[PDB]
């Protein structure tokens, strides 16, 4: 879709994760990894990089 | 007239004038325009051709988003993509009215994408056939590829408008850059209305430590 609701919420979250950079479980940091990895596919390069 | 340049070239309009930035691509610009411009010259365009390459006035090195379309509006073209003077054409009262709905302002004379800091609006293919639109696209092949990728050295978003018109846009591109392929504002069943490009670049600027687009600028009042 790319450019729907879902689409800028999902970006927004991820927003949310890299601002905070400082996770204390192995689902919050798989989210953000999955979040990256999904937007590199959705828009071909963001600027964050998975941890 | 101190960071503008000029070259010529065999065919209207002759002289090609553009802002430094664009200089290491024009060598080549001249070279396949000269190929070209007998055959494209035949038919009447949408722009005039001493519009052109008006678009290579802007700077690139401030530009942080490019917002493309595939080609002029198929009449009253003014060498600057989207700008309808009079405010009239669909597409640009159309982009006014997604933009008025999430900055909030009701009160508006006009609106125009190249005034805005930070976008430079652009045309893949830079005349139509007057009436038609996409008829020059064999003509423009080679050169809108050199004009695209040199501009996405500079930007961090490219949006595109016209899920179809753009549907195989990666495959122009060396390298990649943050792409995002929208509705056409003319686009069926008002999918453009709930099209959130606008809010969506602003977020990935963010993940790029770049500054968001203040797309309210743009109003005419």
């Amino acid at each position: 879709a790319m450019t729907s609701s879902a689409d800028l919420t999902n970006l927004k979250e991820l927003l949310s994760l890299y601002k905070s950079l400082r996770f204390s479980d192995s689902a919050a940091i798989e989210k953000y990894n999955s979040l990256v990895e999904w937007g590199t596919s959705t828009y071909a390069k963001i600027g964050v990089q998975k941890v | 007239q101190d960071p503008m340049n000029s070259v010529t070239v065999s065919h209207a309009p002759y002289t090609i004038t553009y802002h430094d930035d664009w200089e290491p691509v024009m060598s080549q610009l001249v070279e396949f325009y000269n190929e070209v411009a007998s055959w494209l010259l035949r038919d009447e365009t949408s722009p005039i051709p001493d519009k052109f390459f008006i678009q290579l006035k802007q700077p690139l090195r401030n530009k942080r988003v490019c917002v493309c379309g595939i080609d002029p509006y198929p009449k009253d073209g003014t060498g600057v993509p989207f700008e309808s003077p009079n405010f009239t054409k669909k597409s640009i009262k159309e982009i006014a009215s997604s933009i008025s709905r999430l900055t909030g302002v009701i009160d508006y004379k006009g609106y125009n994408l190249n005034i805005i800091d930070g976008v430079i609006p652009w045309n893949y293919y830079l005349s139509c056939k007057l009436g038609e639109t996409k008829s020059h696209a064999i003509y423009w092949d080679k050169i809108s590829k050199l004009l695209l990728q040199h501009i996405t050295k500079h930007v961090s978003v490219l949006y595109c408008l016209g899920k179809t018109d753009f549907s195989n846009i990666r495959a122009k591109l060396e390298s990649p850059v943050t792409t995002i392929v929208g509705y056409h504002p003319a686009a069926r069943d008002r999918q453009f209305e709930k099209d959130r490009s606008f809010e969506i670049i602003n977020v990935l600027l963010e993940l790029d430590n770049k500054v968001p687009i203040n797309w309210a600028q743009g109003f005419i009042y």
